[PDB]
């Protein structure tokens, strides 16, 4: 019997900043056991200081980003060229999302930009729209490995002040750009050593005011 | 007389008037100008107001990034046929990766004007269009009216008093053409154009309305203090 | 939804009803009212598949009251029930059944007698002295037959049906928290508060 | 278009009538006259045949008089073929309401439908309402013996004796003259054609021009029944007034 | 929901210096059964673009009509049809992409996996894949099926990664195509020796070869292995 | 999840807690399971997330949508039933809800409605919803008074998700609270689990299951 | 489907098959609404060409739509029963939907956007009615008193009037009606309601039909006898 | 007869040019827009004493930024305000967001040339709707049946437009306080209506960025009645 959906594999990872965001995700793109291609993107600058990604079955994730990015279109077309915010774009997808409530989209969608205060936002989604805003995020095959990573560093989760016997937690502070991309790279490099479905390259879009700036690293292509 | 009652009749020699009718709103509005050279196609457009105390009336549209019109007459019609501009631009865009040509963009307006004048029950559209455009033969100008009719021009104008800048183009043929790789002389023409066009009346900073499109240039319209320029 | 009762005696027709609402392994009300005052004198108890219950009593509720507005007139309990029963019988067939069982306990005025209607989902009514519907049949059934008779009065029905509630909280498996006793006579339709 | 020929059979007059509405109320004022007449103890329909030729077959033939259930029969007033179109649905819905509720259709719900089906022609649909007027005359356990009429406007009253078609104007009033309130069908029957027999366009009344029922509990204790009149019931009933 | 009938098996492909090769072979099986044997499986659209396909045939044909089609429908009033409004690589594969997942959407797909190979306007190498499941992607080599496992391994040892590209001829990058035929020849059981190659160059355009055959096999060593052990004879 | 509200004295208590879950794999602790629906009417998650999300939002148009039609706010009763006969009419298609809407009006007073996906619809002073509304019913049953203060019943709802945050699996992450008054609803803070549950079992000196 | 615009514009900006409809309502029996204090009553007339009636069995004037509201109307008769049943419709769905009966405000709302959405579709005429809605809201004791029209305005009322000679009787209700002071009594409101149909009526016998509305679905038709009694106080009060 | 899309020789559309002497005919409604709010004022013009003036709503909320006062066949709005409603509605639970002035009005304009042989006819009905929003700020849009609509500083419709419209020429500059915008509805309703003004015959309303869309009261609007008259008075 034919089914409808598949597995394109790779891994993403949306963080946000003070003023800034980044949205990494993996190249590689695979079926079963085999590589379809080493450099596939799959992080899209979409418009409006919006960068997003929809990790997982590929048809599907690349139909939601077209889709996404039409509806950018429209909303300037309809609204005087409005900007589109990120938490308007946010719901936006929900419906997206929920439209195909019964035949879903197989794919985890982040979004990643700046708030209206000018501050660094990152929106992630289920299959089906529901969605909430977050400082980190990891999406995709990877995700198990990489998210309590980031808890432990981004958050600061589990860590307490030395000799406060356990009872002051380290405190919360936002993160430098630099300090950000080091985790990024950290996280990747780590999930490809573990994971089959991870590796070839790394493409972080960083987003900032002045707008969507991009960086390439290299990964192990076992 | 008696066969202006539909847009199904025929007169005895041969003409439609419900067609002819729709025609004569295109006159009654206000002008609108459009000229390009190998590089650049540019839409000058006069906007017009109730009174003092209201805005004026918007002409030009954007259907994509590399194309959109001004409009003369029954503006909401030019809402719905620049509704489906910006739908054919972007069907063309998902399902081809292609950009529209603009010559396309016209024959798609030509057949939807046309089934509206066979049928009982429909009108006409009342409004006529000036279409810019730059795909991958250059710089494009089509002059749109609700006949069907649909025309690709070096240089034209529509509306009220629309035969003064006509006029001006016509002579001023050699000159503009050749204006390439410079927008602003091209504007500087297209306004110079549609001045012949007026009477009793000069052009203001939120009276005045122009767009361009070009080959290193996206679709944009230039209105209140960035028209200031050109007066 | 799980037991509903109904008993007709000399002038009255009396419905019982469990007040438990049960969801997995939780007993979320002990309170629950499972019936719907069609009329003055015409009352549907209730009981089968969540949400269905509720809203197939209060369909055929509003139905019923349209009927006394637009006529100024009750119809009367036998009207009643073979409404029901074809609404029933529609839905079988349909692409989602009601799966609702039903009792309509109505107090004829033309006729001056009471009148009990047994309607299971799928459409199959019959009138009854006393009825049932689900588990509650296979205890009380054999108990009316011995101690029914049908010129009782309303206090001896009463009796008779606590005889039936003592019964099922015997030999029952799950606790259904008590029933909610309305009787429908000439006067119309009260409650037992005290049961 | 199509709009040059379309008569517009669902506007307001001036005056704030409906043209054809007055219209079919003016082709039903031709028509043969039927007469309804309620008793305590039964109701009587009465109906003059259009014009008879000699050679038309009598005894199995039916014009005026049409019955809708075991309970309920109609006169009709106007075109025949009208008239059996809303028969037939009357004849349905009366069994709809039958298998539905398990009881026989109160008559006024029955009439209320078909007066409503006429309205529906003269605001929607753009086409000519029903030139038909009928008189119901049946029975129920609500109201017992009713008597009603319904005319092309989808408009509906109850009567106590009512006439529809030709000369209702000079039959009224003889009906308004001696009517009374206990009376009972025998003396309803003699009422229903002495009024034909002063407001007929004939010569002379007869009973091969004549339509006739009634509506009774003259059955066995408790129970309506329901009697068309067959030709020589007619010549019997028309001799023992003495009107020929 | 369909199941494949007539079969085609692998297509493989690469990018070169100035250009794209595509390979496929000429089989049309039925199961296991090797009906048919002169089935073009590479259809060129214009003279800038070869698409390849697998799977089933029926649908094959269907997608050729579809193409034809599109050539027709692009002459339509249309004066440079032959010059700058010519059909793209970009633009026939977007339509193809779009008809495949609509098709998928509907629980109703065409049965095969494609590879659209063809040279843009400016000069740029095209070469991308789509299937059934309307899955896209794109890479310096591509194949379906067996040559997806089999092909690419040996064609990547030629193009590695981008930078690579500008340094493979077209004499290297053919001898490593047909190399990968002889191989799935080897080791594809749904696979014959007859198939056909197609070049697309910047420079001298199309080039459609048929009727090539595998050729250079290695078959002699069979004759000393004797049984499957300890047989000597 | 683990959800409850209940009504008293006071007015209503509404607790919820933050977890969500793919299986076994922990997927957010900061999610929120209260929708403010309008300044007078909450609305509580338990089930799935994007369904949930949907329509309790899609509700809040349609409770807004009435106030402007009827130039009144919407009562507890019609909300909670706009949102039952919506999923009564998806019955069967494979929707996953167990709500609870909570408001306070005028003509109803404070009241409560469970609403659940197969088209369930209880009016009731008490009720627990999740995968460890069990655990919360255990505590909260037997220690529920009509006569509870504010300070009382909000700690009471807050010490019932915590029972079950600790017991149930898929329950943990922080506490939300809200308190409905005549007023309307008023939030009382996030409460994470991880500093709560200490603070709770030392002042308290209740959960010596735990190795201290 | 027959689609033809039959309500349209003139040159002069009427709508006359709207306008042409009031003309039914002109000349349909008069119908008046007088609210008091605490009740709001509703009066009919009945023209008195029409002897043989059976009144058990004729459609009486006055319809409920609920147990709380009532509506009477002017003009075509056949038309008035498509709009009450509607109404009756939508009484019992508010009912199953919002678990409350409906405002006297929000029924009108209802049968006048009903009204107006005939003067705007194809293949339509306007209800040749004008209705006169009156009732008490749930839990409520002020009393409400509504009129619409074929073009589908509505709007509240102390006391109105409609159908023929309405304009007569308006103009009494204009002088003998108090706003400061509004009829205190059932009585008193009855009394003025028949005071102002005597105004046009003919004869107090069987032409005048009233029914009285009061809090909490609390509705009764008048008989003969009761109204008479109006009548002939009324009458002997006159000749002074 | 002759169909309903028809047009004249002189290239307008029949019906449309109609309905537009049905709205001359309405009760006059006043709109006024300043940098600390709009303004919107209608004649409520009761046709009879015993009619419940307070029951007559010419003035409406669509959402908490935007009001809208009607002119003309009234029963007409009643759809334009449900699709209006409708749009801002839908639009906040698609986007998370108020939505653009502009936006709501183009949404209503489009139901206006929605007639043929959709409905019948031509709404009957113009209507002004006031708003706010972030981009730009307070605005005043006219919409018409023509599908048309302009945005203004100040305008009146409805039978003593022309002349209201020529006062608010005069009267209108760039810094009015909202006070002063107020008294001028209030000035200019006054002098076009039939009726004496008061407050009963006359509504006033506002739109604000910080409270939103609000109606006033009858005791309101009396107070800003009384300081009118005073202040016309006192030179
Ligand atoms: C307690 C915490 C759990 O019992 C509560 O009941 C909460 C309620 C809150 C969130 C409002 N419920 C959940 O957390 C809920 C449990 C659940 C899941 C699926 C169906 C019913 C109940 N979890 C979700 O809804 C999660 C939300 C997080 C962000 C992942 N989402 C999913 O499980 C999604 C969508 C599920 C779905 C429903 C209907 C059709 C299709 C899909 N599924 C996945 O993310 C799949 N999974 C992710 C990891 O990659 C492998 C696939
Ligand atoms: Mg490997």
């Amino acid at each position: 019997q034919f089914n409808p959906y598949g597995d394109n594999g790779g891994t993403i990872l949306g963080i946000a900043g003070e003023d800034f965001a980044v949205l990494a995700g993996d190249t590689r793109n695979i079926t079963d056991y085999s590589i379809n291609s080493r450099y596939e993107p799959k992080v899209f600058d979409c418009g409006d200081n919006i960068v997003m990604s929809a990790n997982g079955f590929a048809a599907d994730g690349d139909a939601l980003v077209k889709r996404f990015k039409n509806s950018v279109k429209w909303y300037h077309f309809d609204h005087n060229d409005k900007k589109l915010s990120i938490n308007s774009a946010a719901r936006n997808i929900q419906h997206l999302l929920y439209g195909k409530r019964f035949f879903p989209y197989y794919v985890h969608t982040i979004i990643a930009g700046l708030d209206e205060d000018g501050k660094g936002a990152v929106y992630s989604f289920d299959p089906v729209g529901s969605y909430e805003r977050e400082q980190c995020r990891a999406g995709g095959a990877a995700a198990s490995l990489i998210m309590p990573f980031l808890d432990n560093q981004v958050n600061f989760k589990n860590q307490y002040e030395p000799g406060t016997n356990g009872k002051v937690k380290k405190p919360l502070k936002y993160l430098s750009v630099e300090e950000v991309i080091k985790l990024v790279r950290d996280s990747f490099t780590s999930a490809t050593e573990r994971h089959i479905q991870v590796g070839d390259g790394l493409e972080i879009l960083i987003v900032t005011k002045d707008g969507v700036r991009k960086e390439f690293y290299e990964l192990k292509r076992d | 007389n008696n066969y202006d009652g539909d847009t199904v009749t025929f007169s005895p020699t041969g003409r439609l008037f419900q067609v002819e009718y729709a025609l004569e709103a295109i006159k009654q509005g206000s002008v609108t100008v459009g000229l390009r050279s190998n590089t650049h196609a540019v839409l000058v457009a006069l906007k017009r107001n109730a009174d003092e105390l209201s805005s004026y009336q918007k002409k030009i549209i954007k259907c994509d990034e590399h194309m959109g019109l001004s409009l003369a007459g029954l503006a909401p019609d030019a809402r719905v046929l620049s509704n489906y501009l910006r739908q054919q631009c972007n069907y063309s865009s998902l399902v081809f990766n292609r950009k529209l040509a603009v010559e396309r963009a016209g024959h798609l307006l030509c057949d939807k004007a046309q089934k509206n004048t066979q049928s009982y029950g429909g009108r006409p559209y009342g409004v006529g269009l000036l279409i810019i455009g730059y795909d991958k033969s250059g710089a494009h100008l089509l002059e749109f009216q609700p006949s069907g009719n649909v025309t690709e021009l070096y240089g034209t104008a529509i509306g009220a008093r629309s035969q003064g800048a006509k006029t001006y183009l016509e002579r001023t043929l050699d000159t503009f053409i050749k204006i390439d790789g410079n927008p602003d002389e091209l504007i500087k023409a297209g306004v110079e154009a549609i001045s012949q066009s007026l009477r009793d009346e000069s052009l203001t900073v939120d009276n005045l309305s122009i767009a361009i499109v070009g080959k290193d240039t996206p679709f944009t319209i230039y209105d209140g203090e960035a028209v200031a320029k050109y007066i | 939804m799980d037991i509903i009762l109904g008993i007709r005696v000399q002038d009255s027709v009396i419905l019982a009803s469990s007040k438990a609402v049960t969801r997995g392994i939780s007993v979320l009300k002990d309170s629950d009212d499972k019936t719907r005052q069609l009329s003055p004198h015409t009352l549907m108890s209730f009981a089968g598949e969540a949400g269905d219950t509720v809203q197939f009593a209060e369909y055929i509720q509003a139905n019923i009251q349209l009927y006394s507005i637009r006529e100024d007139y009750e119809l009367s309990p036998q009207a009643v029930s073979s409404f029901v029963r074809q609404e029933l019988a529609k839905s079988i067939r349909s692409r989602r059944p009601y799966q609702v069982n039903v009792l309509i306990g109505g107090y004829d005025k033309k006729k001056n007698k009471p009148e009990l209607y047994q309607i299971d989902y799928l459409g199959t009514k019959v009138e009854l002295p006393y009825g049932a519907h689900g588990y509650s049949g296979f205890y009380t059934f054999s108990l009316l037959d011995h101690h029914y008779r049908p010129d009782m009065t309303t206090e001896e029905g009463l009796d008779l049906l606590k005889l039936c509630v003592q019964e099922l909280e015997k030999r029952m498996p799950m606790d259904f928290k008590g029933v909610i006793v309305k009787i429908v006579d000439k006067d119309g339709i009260r409650q037992v508060d005290d049961f | 278009g199509s709009r040059r020929y379309d008569s517009r059979t669902t506007i307001f007059s001036p005056e704030g009538r409906l043209y054809q509405v007055e219209y079919a109320l003016e082709s039903i004022s031709h028509a043969g006259t039927a007469i309804g007449i309620m008793a305590s103890d039964g109701i009587v329909l009465a109906a003059e045949r259009k014009v008879t030729s000699t050679l038309l077959e009598q005894d199995t033939s039916t014009e005026k008089l049409y019955k809708l259930n075991d309970k309920i029969a109609v006169a009709v007033a106007g075109l025949t073929a009208d008239a059996e179109i809303l028969i037939n649905t009357a004849r349905i819905h009366a069994q709809n309401y039958l298998k539905t509720y398990n009881e026989d259709i109160p008559v006024e719900i029955l009439v209320r439908r078909l007066s409503d089906i006429k309205q529906g022609y003269t605001q929607h649909g753009g086409l000519r309402p029903f030139g038909v007027s009928f008189i119901y005359a049946g029975y129920d356990d609500r109201y017992g013996y009713q008597l009603y009429t319904s005319n092309p406007s989808g408009n509906y009253t109850g009567w106590k004796a009512i006439s529809v078609g030709a000369n209702t104007s000079a039959a009224q009033t003889l009906l308004q003259m001696d009517y009374k309130d206990d009376m009972k069908v025998d003396d309803a029957i003699e009422l229903a054609l002495k009024t034909l027999s002063k407001t007929t366009d004939s010569s002379a009344l007869t009973y091969d021009r004549l339509e006739f029922a009634t509506i009774r509990k003259g059955a066995n204790d408790g129970e309506v029944y329901q009697k068309i009149f067959k030709p020589q019931e007619i010549k019997d009933i028309l001799v023992k007034t003495g009107i020929t | 929901t369909q199941q494949p009938i007539v079969t085609g098996t692998s297509v493989i492909s690469m990018k070169y210096d100035n250009g794209v090769i595509i390979a496929a072979d000429n089989l049309g099986s039925y199961g296991s059964l090797l009906r048919f044997n002169g089935v073009e499986r590479l259809i060129p659209v214009g003279d800038n673009t070869v698409v390849g396909i697998s799977g089933d045939i029926s649908d094959m044909q269907h997608i050729e009509r579809l193409l034809k089609d599109l050539v027709t429908e692009n002459a339509y009033d249309n004066p440079l049809a032959d010059a700058e409004e010519a059909l793209e690589p970009s633009y026939i594969f977007e339509y193809l992409a779009t008809v495949m997942y609509q098709r998928r959407s509907k629980m109703n797909p065409l049965w095969n996996a494609i590879i659209v190979a063809g040279v843009q306007s400016n000069g740029d190498q095209f070469l991308r894949y789509v299937n059934l499941l309307g899955v896209t992607y794109s890479s310096p080599t591509l194949a379906t099926g067996f040559g997806a496992h089999m092909a690419n391994p040996l064609l990547r040892k030629v193009v590695d990664r981008e930078s690579d590209i500008p340094k493979t001829t077209v004499q290297v990058a053919e001898e490593a195509i047909v190399n990968a035929m002889r191989v799935l020849y080897y080791r594809d059981a749904r696979s014959s020796r007859n198939f056909s190659l197609a070049i697309i160059d910047k420079n001298t355009g199309l080039t459609f070869k048929k009727n090539l055959q595998v050729e250079n096999m290695k078959w002699d060593f069979a004759k000393d292995i004797k049984g499957y052990g300890t047989q000597k004879i | 999840t683990t959800t409850l509200a209940f009504r008293f004295q006071g007015g209503i208590i509404v607790a919820v807690d933050s977890r969500a879950t793919a299986g076994n794999w922990v997927a957010s602790q900061t999610v929120k399971k209260v929708i403010e629906i309008n300044p007078f009417l909450l609305g509580t998650m338990a089930g799935g997330a994007a369904d949930f999300q949907f329509w309790e939002t899609w509700l809040g148009s349609q409770c807004r949508l009435h106030e402007l039609r009827e130039k009144e706010r919407i009562s507890v009763a019609a909300a909670s039933k706009i949102l039952s006969n919506l999923v009564y009419q998806y019955k069967g298609a494979g929707l996953s809800m167990g709500t609870m809407i909570c408001g306070y009006t005028r003509k109803e007073g404070p009241t409560i409605y469970y609403v659940d996906s197969d088209g369930t619809r209880l009016k009731g002073d008490i009720f627990c919803v999740g995968s460890g509304q069990t655990f919360a019913y255990g505590v909260l049953d037997s220690n529920y008074k009509w006569d509870l203060s504010v300070e009382d019943a909000l700690y009471l709802g807050k010490r019932s998700i915590l029972a079950a945050a600790h017991r149930d699996a898929y329950s943990g992450g922080s506490v939300n609270l809200y308190h409905v008054t005549e007023d309307g609803w008023i939030y009382h803070g996030n409460h994470d689990v991880g500093e709560l549950f200490w603070k709770v079992k030392e002042e308290e000196g209740s959960f010596n299951n735990v190795i201290g | 489907g027959y689609d033809r615009a039959l309500s349209i514009f003139s040159p002069d900006g009427h709508i006359f098959q709207v306008e042409y409809a009031l003309e039914a309502v002109k000349r349909g029996t008069c119908a008046v609404g007088v609210k008091g204090k605490n009740c709001v009553v509703l009066g009919c007339e009945r023209r008195s060409t029409l002897k043989l009636q059976d009144t058990r069995i004729t459609p009486s004037k006055v319809s409920k739509i609920d147990s709380h509201v009532v509506l009477s109307f002017s003009g075509l008769n056949a038309d008035s029963r498509i709009l009450i049943e509607k109404a009756r419709v939508e009484a019992q769905s508010h009912r199953l939907t919002l678990e409350d009966p409906v405002t006297v405000e929000y029924l009108t709302r209802y049968v006048a956007g009903v009204q107006q959405r005939y003067t705007q579709s194809g293949g339509v005429r306007p209800f040749g009615v004008s209705t006169l809605i009156a009732g008490f809201d749930p839990r409520d004791d002020e009393p409400k008193l509504y009129q619409t029209e074929p073009s589908g305005i509505y709007s509240s009322w102390s006391a109105q009037t409609i159908g023929r000679n309405s304009k007569t009787v308006r103009e009494f209700l204009e002088k003998n009606y108090d706003r400061k002071e509004p009829p205190a009594t059932v009585e008193e409101c009855v009394k003025l309601t028949v005071r102002s149909l005597l105004e046009v009526v003919q004869t107090g016998a069987k032409n005048i039909e009233i029914t009285v509305v009061k809090p909490d679905s609390d509705i009764v038709a008048l008989s003969s006898e009761e109204i008479n009694q109006y009548v002939t106080q009324i009458e002997q009060e006159k000749q002074e | 007869d002759r169909g309903v899309s028809t047009f004249s020789p002189e290239g307008r559309l029949f019906q449309v040019e109609y309905s537009l002497e049905a709205i001359k005919l309405g009760s006059t409604a006043i709109g006024i827009a300043t940098k600390e709010g709009v303004v919107l004022g209608v004649e409520k013009r009761a046709t009879s004493p015993l009619l419940e003036s307070d029951s007559i709503e010419k003035i409406v909320e669509i959402d908490r930024h935007i009001g809208c006062a009607m002119s003309g066949l009234t029963a007409d709005a009643r759809s334009m305000i449900e699709h209006a409603r409708t749009a801002a509605v839908t639009h906040n639970l698609y986007y998370d967001e108020d939505i653009n002035v502009e936006s709501l009005t183009q949404s209503v304009c489009d139901l206006a040339l929605r007639f043929g042989e959709l409905m019948s006819r031509p709404f009957g009905v113009a209507l002004l709707i006031a708003g706010h929003d972030a981009d730009d700020g307070y605005q005043l849009f006219h919409a018409e049946p023509s599908g048309t609509f302009y945005r203004y500083n100040a305008k009146a419709i409805g039978s003593g437009s022309e002349g209201a419209q020529a006062e608010l020429l005069n009267e209108w500059h760039s810094s009015l306080t909202l006070k002063e915008a107020e008294l001028l509805v209030l000035k200019i309703l006054k002098q076009v209506m039939e009726e004496k003004l008061d407050e009963n015959n006359a509504q006033l309303s506002c739109i604000t960025k910080q409270d939103g869309f609000k109606i006033y009261d009858n005791e309101k609007t009396a107070e800003l009645i009384k300081e009118l008259k005073e202040k016309e008075a006192a030179e």
